[PDB]
RNA sequence: CCCAAAAGAAGUCUUUCUUUUGGGUUUAACCAGGAU
């Protein structure tokens, strides 16, 4: 009764940030349980970039109030935490937000080095009415999974620098479903349906090759008993 | 509800009440 | 039909109180003989006194009373009650 | 036998032992150095402070500590955070809640306040409540709700077992509970479902094994077939190996009967691993129950109009009648309590009547985990009648419940009756503080001396009087009364031989035993009675409740006593005879009671006289004085 | 107790306060309150020198 | 008198004992914590305070 | 809380009961109270009953006594005319009930409805006699009772702990207003005072985090300065923001600048978190509860505190103090940080052990170097510094020439040991913040938020929340009432423009009159699908979860909602504390007591008896002579821990020498007889 | 990205076959990632043989006993149920038991073809008395996982055949828990627990293997789709 | 018992030994507000 296929992988695009894969055949109830781990994986353990550090012109800490601008420090530090950038180096880098004038203060003005670079410009920074100037900088890195803020006084640093927490986690949201065929004959099988949407940083093709990668290994530490 | 400008918050009240809530400080 | 205690719990109280009229004589007899062991520690690199032991094998770092308790199991020490 | 403890108490607890160790390895040259790397926090004094805690137990209390359990050694471990990790399984002995409870941290330093730290205090040393002999470690909540799930017959489930139908052999017959196992998770068998399995590593039960095996018992290893549910051999695997196969529903009742047994029948290291391993499964079962609430889960009665309109209008009739001057007002106030009365009861009734075996809030409730019925008829059909300030119904009363929603007069006249419980209930926990002091004070130096003062005298218990047709019925507060005594007399009954020698423990056996023989009444020993010049002798205290066995020579049971006599002192309500907290302090004080009442002097007759505005008795003495 | 003796008070006085405690469903094995009881008869007064 | 007075009614408890000049056995268990002493019951009393433990001959020809 | 304390009623106080010698026939509710004080409102531990809430409606009239409003009915006719009565009226005649079926010409449906009268008697008299009605429900309840949705469905029992829990609630930095309020949100916000409102009409002309312009329609300007990073009497921040742009136009009375605890004039204090009611592997059992981590990696729950440290240089009899840089014998890197002057320079970290001012007075060289430092358990940034000094003439206390003082402040986020807590009394301490991979996720990949126990809803009759959850969702998702053909029937009283509703649109239920359980199973009947088209929420109101930890789904659905929780300010890093050898006393060398100094824990007196009845002697013995006051026996104890020996053995305890010492100065003649 | 601390895998020996492997610090949060995965694979993935039916001669209708033996039908059916078989042909086999006169039966009086075998020959079946005699045809297939018994696709085709059910898998029981295991500033790590409990046909190290490799065949075929994508590693052995 | 400063000696590029001076109670009592 042993079957005479193996399981095989398709991809279909839904749109740009969210794709649905299709593994079959696998073995009656071993469909939930391989969803769950992908998913688990993918939440958790996938790499990315993001904002460490900023230092603005004229605030010491971060308790206080920009003139010109209507919103205060903490509130452009919560603002500036939505970002979505994809970094290709691996030490620390360097970008510099500059304005001067009536308007509003987007991301798009950020003006990155080579390689890092902003991938939703337009969200929202900061408003200033007339006699305001914003000229920030920020330090975008690597990283994986979560980071505490990386206090000032325990890594070397000024008193100007402002500590970010960081968020390395290119998958936003990831779900699964599977079509039981319980036939009479007991020749059964489930279809995995595994549907994942990323943050627009990396195609969902990349974030899946990821977690392949990582569960690859572990499970080859598993293997290599004898 | 009477503040110029504050937001607009539906309710499910069936009844209607004559007396506005007095300055709660006063 | 104890599985497999370990820790705090090893070795059971029911096998140290078979060998002592109440839990009462049990608590000073192990506590005189951790003491003993105890000075024996801090004596064993100065002269000799009659305060032996440890008469098993002593742990990695198996505080004192442990393995005072671990002899009572191991009936290897006797007692006299006032 | 293990509490949490977050890191940075813990390094600050065991400095000076820190420091030892640090100066030992060679990490500091002398104490001062090792002082200010465990005072800055280098990454290596934690790789230490894990060895120094190992098998040093710590001292865990809570505040007020009412009886002796509130204060036990556990023995710390590091754990994540700055919240003091507590076993679930204790908290009925601290009777702490984590609706935001604080516990309090003490260590012992020397070698003996260590050994009465391992020995004596213990948690797994204490499954026994001291007052009366019941466990405190038995699952509840959660627990009870899990394993009352998992062991349940639901008839005609997914696999149920299915006699030959002349065409296909039986189905549902499993080879082992692995083969079972291995089916559940496919799908095609349920938890709750009958089946027949061959077991070979359970005990059968006691009739099935001598009509069986016979011989001298199961001999683990040889097979026998059980007609039972997947969960209850689940649950009957985590028992001991050698108890007997348990094949019931496990009401809270069930387990507690269970867990004494084992406790009575085994050492205490197995009823702490059994617990543990109950705990395990209760969790892990409780989630899948489906205990949810949702208002489609509170149902409500089918004809609650009906009954309210009957009974409104004899309402309306006693109402009518007072009118008429046929009654006055006391006449009219207590025909209508009696009236509503009736209709709540008839409600809570149909309502009893109506919900289904299976609901969330019924299964909750009939289980054992929490609550009781009164609440659900609250919650679900009608409140009822409710009280004044001064103490008396309302004849109005309540009509509304909980899940329709109360209008405003109804919940004015149910605040008033709500506030008075908190306020009795914080002028209650103050007086039992006193009580307790004074209990304490006044017996503090009754210790057990001696080993046996070798007297006769001795008290004589009841012990199911007999029954007028003729019988033996079990008088119904035998196990507080007869239970963990000492014969003091031999027991003889109809010329027949001694059924129970002098100086007995006079357990369960025994008073079986007894009564089976027929005999009602025995003389048993008593401190009352104890002959010891300084203090209660040890035969004549009897079994130390806690322990299970002969107290020793040193415990001091007076403030036990004191304890346990106090610590029932909250759930004691506070409600001109008095018959609460009140009570009992005008009992123990020997005061003269509020409301004497004269009682005779000498036998015969007696003449009353009923006088104006007081009786008049007098007492006519057969001896004639 | 000045007609029945210590006997009757005794019995008299732990089943009253078994009664208070029972009536609420709290369970109180007897030989604390005996012990109490104990404490409490312990003199006697003296009435011809 | 040192646990009536403790108890309760402190100042007439000191009074009568001075004026009786009433020499206080030190016997109990509130008095022996008041003066910071072991107390006379459980591990305290005289059979188990006084153990004498001593390994055993065969052990002691092993070493 | 302000508002709340503002209204209070104490009848302890000078010429007033005392709260050690209060009977119960004071404390409870007399049936007159109806209108005039809130039965709810009221503190939970010893002061039940002696301190109540003025109602909304009540006024206090020129000889104080308390008067409440009443709606006239002339020939069963209900006119308008507010009459307002106290006690003695209200009980001379006859009142009707508020929420009466009006005809809408002022006329009762039947003769019979439910009045109050003499003597609080609660009974039907035909619609011919009453004199009086209630001018609206509520009446009866304070501000804070007001606030509670679905209040006539909790008992009052947990009602109560649901009005003392709303003040103790801690500004967020980011606050949110509720999905489903009651209306009475508004009016506590604009009166309590804490939002800016514009004093008179105009237009914007500029608007800043600092300040905002207002010019008025004829000539005039004005300017309101904000309060930014103030501290409150509790250790709470005190921000304000604008929510108006340059080029509005504002009207007199309109809210113009958030404050603490709102969001656009509301009242808002908490989160709208997603909860599901399945108990979990016993993480949240006995109320505890368990949070996702989404809610520590978004600041969802993180509180701004403050903390204020003084200190004064003293002139003295002998004189000279002076606040100096230079400490005396002290290192150069702790110096590094002080400023010039010697105060802290504002953004510098200072954690536990730095220094904040550098102070030296005489010793009567010759000075002791009083330099405040960060007390035992602080840190953060230092966010203000204020230095009055007596060569610039200012109003300094008699004998002293500088009052330097500093701020420091700190981000608490949500963790183990907090002490979260719903509306109707759900309290709970967060027992275990797991990663956001492991929850409970419904069926299109959400995680929930937030866990409770089952066990707790039904046994403590505050079946309330459980209504809320639902109507929270109904909010969430927006809902349409299909009136194709008809309305439905369950819908025929439901008000116009509520048929439907757009996703995350804000509802009210008023207090004693609002949402039906019909409505409610009717709005469940029909929500709007998320994304695609599913519904995640059935008809009963329970969804199909899959368990994250495992993969498995749930065998059964669960509830699932949004619920309105807040954080109470019992936070863990407040109360957690450790002694090992610190000060000790003066007069008894007992060790002192509180987390301020060092502290050490009380083995109080039933303390001692737990360790008696246990048989344990020794342990009782060294917790009472070398843990707490033998002189001699401590530093030995010290001595021989830190070098390996022996516990040495106890002396006596120095209190009882005090003690002899006492009784002998009563010319009592105490001898230690041998 | 570097792990900064590789996992182990060590094994405790309990009986002849039973055992109990350990999987020490997994970052946190992969305690039941591979977990739960693992015990799946054991269970339902190895190959193995098993008995799909039988028909025993003079049971036809009645199936409530067997003339000229003790034992009833259901007993004998749930005794061959647990044989332990090893098959090579893929297709369904044929086998013969046949015993006449009184004495005991034993899996070792079957007469097993061509590449079928039995690893437990000695193993009670029924018992004969009074001249009885025994026949009972076994039809031996291999397949995977547990299939519950399969109801005729034939009638007509036999009617002394019945179903039984399948217990192909070699793995019998399996269970997996999690722990915490660290001091070195984060105790917060996890070590998986696994207790394998196999058949007398492959011991548990080689069944772990197995499983290791199907697993690595799926998840490879999952990360085939960009080979050059950065992720975890645990670096060499 | 413990810490701080100054000087001398040894080695390490920063720890140990010797001498002098200075030192240690953020105490305490009230009123008020909270928690279980
Ligand atoms: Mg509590
Ligand atoms: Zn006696």
């Amino acid at each position: 009764m042993l079957i005479s296929q193996r399981p095989t992988l398709s991809e279909d695009v839904l749109t740009d940030n969210r794709s649905q894969f299709v593994i079959e055949p696998l073995e009656p109830g071993f469909g939930y349980t391989l969803g769950n781990s992908l998913r688990r994986t993918l939440l958790s353990s996938i790499p990315g970039a993001a904002v460490t550090s900023i230092r603005i012109d004229g605030v010491l800490h971060e308790f206080t109030t920009v003139p010109g601008v209507k919103e205060d420090v903490t509130e452009i530090i919560l603002n500036l935490k939505s970002l979505v950038v994809s970094s290709e180096e691996d030490e620390p880098v360097t970008m510099y937000l500059r304005k001067q004038g009536p308007g509003e203060v987007t991301a798009g003005d950020i003006v990155p080095p080579a390689g890092v670079t902003v991938h939703n410009p337009g969200m929202h920074i900061a408003t200033l009415n007339d006699k305001g100037k914003l000229e920030v900088e920020l330090v975008v890195e690597r990283g994986r999974g979560y980071v505490p803020a990386v206090q000032n006084r325990a890594s070397g640093a000024e008193i100007g620098r402002i500590p970010v927490d960081s968020i390395y986690s290119p998958v936003l949201k990831v779900t699964y479903k599977v079509d039981a065929t319980r036939v009479e004959q007991r020749t059964d099988f489930d279809k995995l349906i595994l549907d994942v949407e990323t943050k627009n940083s990396i195609s969902p093709r990349d974030a899946l090759a990821s977690a392949g990668k990582t569960l690859v290994e572990l499970f080859g530490l598993a293997r290599e008993l004898n | 509800n009477s503040v110029p400008g504050a937001p607009n918050r539906v309710s499910f009240a069936k009844l209607r009440e004559p007396l506005e809530v007095p300055g709660l400080l006063d | 039909g104890y599985d497999t205690p370990l820790g705090i719990t090893n070795p059971p109280i029911d096998e140290l109180l078979d060998r002592v009229s109440s839990k009462y004589a049990l608590v000073i007899y192990a506590a005189k003989r951790a003491r003993q062991i105890n000075d024996y520690y801090n004596q064993l690199g100065e002269g000799i006194l009659e305060y032996v032991g440890p008469l098993v094998e002593p742990g990695l770092q198996e505080k004192p009373l442990s393995i005072a308790l671990r002899e009572i199991h191991a009936d290897l020490l006797e007692h006299t009650e006032g | 036998h293990q509490c949490g403890l977050p890191k940075l108490m813990a390094l600050e607890l065991f400095k000076p032992f820190v420091m030892k160790r640090l100066v030992d390895l060679n990490h500091a040259q002398n104490i001062k150095s090792a002082k200010r790397m465990v005072e800055r926090q280098r990454p290596q004094v934690w790789d230490v402070l894990e060895e120094v805690i190992a098998e040093h137990p710590v001292l865990l209390n809570r505040a007020p500590t009412l009886h002796r359990l509130g204060i036990q050694a556990f023995e710390p471990m590091l754990v994540e955070g700055k919240a003091i990790q507590l076993h679930p399984l204790v908290c009925e002995a601290f009777n702490a809640d984590f609706d935001g409870d604080q516990m309090a941290v003490h260590l012992p330093l020397s070698a003996e306040a260590q050994a009465e730290a391992r020995i004596l205090m213990l948690s797994s040393n204490n499954i026994l409540s001291p007052a009366s002999g019941r466990p405190l470690a038995m699952p509840r909540l959660d627990m009870v709700t899990g394993l009352y799930y998992l062991t349940t017959e639901v008839p005609g489930d997914t696999g149920e077992y299915q006699p030959a139908s002349g065409d296909h052999p039986e189905t549902g017959v499993y080879s082992s509970p692995a083969e079972a196992i291995m089916a559940a998770d496919r799908g095609v068998l349920s938890v709750r479902a009958k089946i027949k399995v061959r077991l070979t590593q359970l005990r059968p039960p006691v009739e099935i094994e001598a009509e069986l095996f016979g011989h001298s018992g199961w001999q683990p290893g040889d097979a026998w077939m059980a007609e039972t549910t997947l969960g209850r051999v689940m649950f009957n695997e985590l028992l001991p190996l050698g108890y007997p196969f348990v094949n019931k529903q496990m009401h809270k009742k069930v387990q507690a009967a269970i867990i004494n047994d084992l406790a009575e029948r085994y050492p205490m290291i197995v009823v702490a691993q059994t617990v543990d391993k109950l705990k395990d499964a209760g969790f892990y079962w409780a989630t899948r129950s489906g205990v949810t609430v949702s208002m489609a889960d509170v149902l409500v009665p089918p004809r609650k109009k009906e009954i309210l309109d009957h009974y409104e209008e004899r309402a309306d009739k006693v109402e009518k009648q007072f009118q008429r001057g046929a009654l006055n007002h006391d006449e009219r106030n207590e025909a209508l309590v009696e009236i509503w009365k009736e209709a709540t009861d008839e409600v809570g009734q149909a309502l009893r009547e109506h919900y289904p075996d299976d609901n969330p809030i019924i299964t909750i409730v009939d289980s054992g985990a929490t609550g009781n019925f009164t609440q659900t008829r609250t919650l679900a059909g009608m409140k009822g009648l409710v009280t004044n300030p001064k103490g008396e119904f309302i004849p109005r009363p309540v009509k509304s419940s909980f899940r329709e929603g109360l209008t405003v007069l109804e919940y004015f006249i149910n605040t008033h009756g709500a506030r008075k419980g908190l306020a009795d209930t914080a002028l209650r926990t103050a007086d039992s503080g006193y009580l307790t002091r004074r209990l304490v004070d006044v017996s503090q130096d009754v210790i057990v001396r001696e080993h046996d003062c070798q007297t006769e005298r001795g008290i004589v218990v009841e012990l199911a009087e007999r029954a007028p047709d003729g019988t033996l019925i079990r008088d119904p507060y035998i196990e507080t009364s007869a239970y963990a005594r000492t014969l003091g007399t031999d027991a003889v009954d109809e010329a027949g031989n001694v059924i129970v020698e002098r100086g007995q423990d006079l357990g369960d056996p025994e008073i079986d035993a007894l009564l089976a023989a027929g005999i009602t009444q025995v003389k048993v020993r008593s401190v009352l009675t104890c002959a010891t010049s300084t203090g209660v002798c040890a035969t004549c205290y009897g079994r130390s409740m806690a322990t299970g066995k002969l107290v020793d020579i040193g415990e001091a049971v007076g403030i036990v006593a004191a304890q346990s006599i106090g610590e029932p002192g909250t759930q004691l309500t506070m409600r001109d005879i008095t018959g609460g907290l009140p009570r009992v302090q005008e009992l123990f004080e020997a005061r003269v009671p509020r409301g004497k009442a004269p009682i005779a002097d000498v036998t015969g007759r007696v003449r009353l006289e009923d006088g104006e505005r007081f009786y008049k008795i007098t007492i006519v003495p057969d001896d004639g004085g | 107790l000045r007609v029945q003796g210590p006997r009757e008070v005794q019995i008299h006085l732990v089943r009253e306060v078994q009664e208070v405690y029972r009536a609420q469903g709290v369970s109180i094995h007897d030989k604390h309150i005996e012990v109490i009881v104990r404490q409490m008869l312990r003199r006697v007064t003296i009435i011809d020198s | 008198w040192l646990s009536a007075a403790s108890f309760q009614e402190t100042t007439r408890v000191l009074t009568d004992a001075a004026i009786n000049c009433r020499s206080d056995k030190l016997n109990g268990l509130k008095e022996n914590v008041i003066i910071g002493k072991l107390i006379p019951a459980g591990t305290g009393i005289n059979r188990y305070r006084n153990i004498a433990v001593q390994p055993t001959e065969e052990a002691r020809a092993a070493a | 809380s302000g508002l709340t304390h503002k209204r209070r009623l104490s009848a302890l106080g000078p010429g007033g009961l005392s709260r050690e010698r209060a009977g119960l026939e004071v404390r409870d509710v007399h049936p007159s109270h109806y209108g005039r004080m809130c039965p709810i409102e009221t503190p939970e531990g010893p002061n039940i009953g002696l301190i109540g809430s003025l109602s909304v409606y009540a006024r206090v009239n020129p000889f104080g006594f308390i008067e409440t409003p009443y709606r006239k009915v002339v020939d069963g006719v209900v006119s308008d005319e507010i009459v307002y009565l106290t006690a003695d009226e209200e009980d001379r005649h006859v009142v009707a009930q508020a929420n009466s079926p009006i005809d809408a010409d002022g006329r009762f449906v039947e003769p019979r409805v439910l009045v109050r009268r003499k003597a609080g008697e609660v009974e039907y008299v035909p619609s011919s006699e009453v004199d009086y009605m209630d001018v609206s429900p509520r009446q009866m309840v304070s501000v804070a009772t007001a606030m509670i949705p679905f209040l006539e469905h909790d008992d009052a029992n947990r009602a109560l702990m649901g009005a003392n829990m709303q003040r103790q609630a801690v500004p967020l930095v980011r606050s949110e207003a509720p999905l489903v309020g009651t209306g009475m949100e508004l009016r506590a916000a604009i009166d309590a005072g804490d939002v800016v409102v514009a004093e008179e009409s105009g237009v914007i002309e500029e608007v800043s985090a600092d300040y905002i312009t207002v010019m008025h329609d004829n000539g005039t300007r004005r300017t309101y300065r904000m309060r930014k990073f103030a501290r409150s009497n509790h250790g709470t921040c005190a921000n304000q923001c604008p929510i108006v742009d340059a080029g509005d136009r504002v009207e007199a009375g309109q809210v113009i600048a958030d404050g603490p605890c709102t969001d656009d004039g509301e009242m808002a204090l908490g989160k709208n978190l997603l909860v599901a009611i399945m108990p979990w592997e016993g993480h949240n059992y006995e109320d505890a509860i368990i949070l996702s981590n989404r809610l520590v990696e978004e600041d969802v729950l993180t509180s701004i505190h403050i903390e204020e440290h003084e200190i004064d240089a003293r002139d003295t009899k002998l004189g000279a103090e002076e606040i100096t840089r230079d400490i005396p014998n002290i290192s150069d890197e702790v110096l590094a940080d002080l400023d010039e002057r010697g105060i802290v320079r504002i953004g510098a970290e200072v954690r536990d052990g730095d220094i904040l001012v550098g102070k030296v007075t005489p010793k009567g060289r010759e000075v002791r170097d009083t330099s405040l430092k960060v007390p035992h358990g602080e840190s953060g940034k230092v966010i203000g510094i204020r230095v009055f000094s007596r060569e610039d003439e200012d109003e300094l206390p008699a004998g002293v020439n500088e009052l330097v003082r500093v701020y420091v402040a700190q981000k608490r986020k949500i963790s183990d040991g907090d002490k979260l807590a719903g509306r109707h009394g759900n309290k709970g301490v967060i027992g275990k913040i797991l990663p956001v991979e492991d929850m409970p996720f419904l069926a299109d990949g959400t995680p929930v938020d937030i866990i409770l126990n089952t066990h707790g809803v039904p046994r403590r009759m505050n079946i309330g929340q459980i209504l809320e959850t639902h109507l929270g969702w109904c909010a969430h998702s927006g809902w349409k009432v299909d009136a194709a053909k008809g309305v439905p029937d369950w819908a025929a009283r439901l008000p116009d423009e509520l048929l439907e509703a757009q996703p995350n649109a804000i509802v009210s239920t008023p207090v004693f009159d609002g949402a039906q359980e019909a409505e409610l199973q009717g709005l469940l009947s029909c929500t709007l699908p998320n994304r695609d088209g599913d519904v995640l929420v059935d008809a009963d109101g329970k969804a199909m979860l899959f368990d994250g930890r495992s993969g498995e789904p749930f065998p059964y659905p669960v509830t699932v909602g949004y619920m309105y929780i807040m954080k109470l300010h019992h936070l863990v890093d407040d109360k957690i504390h450790a002694r090992s050898t610190g000060p000790y006393s003066m007069i008894t060398q007992q060790p002192l007591g509180g987390k301020a100094q060092f502290g050490g824990q009380r083995f109080g007196e039933m303390e001692c008896w737990a360790m008696q009845a246990y048989g344990a002697a020794y342990t009782l013995q060294e917790l009472l002579t070398i843990k707490s006051d033998d002189t001699v026996g401590r530093v030995k104890v010290y001595e021989a821990i830190v070098k390996g020996e022996n516990i040495p053995e106890p002396g006596i305890p120095e209190s009882f020498k005090v003690l002899l010492k006492e009784l002998q100065s009563l010319c009592l003649n105490v001898e230690v007889l041998s």
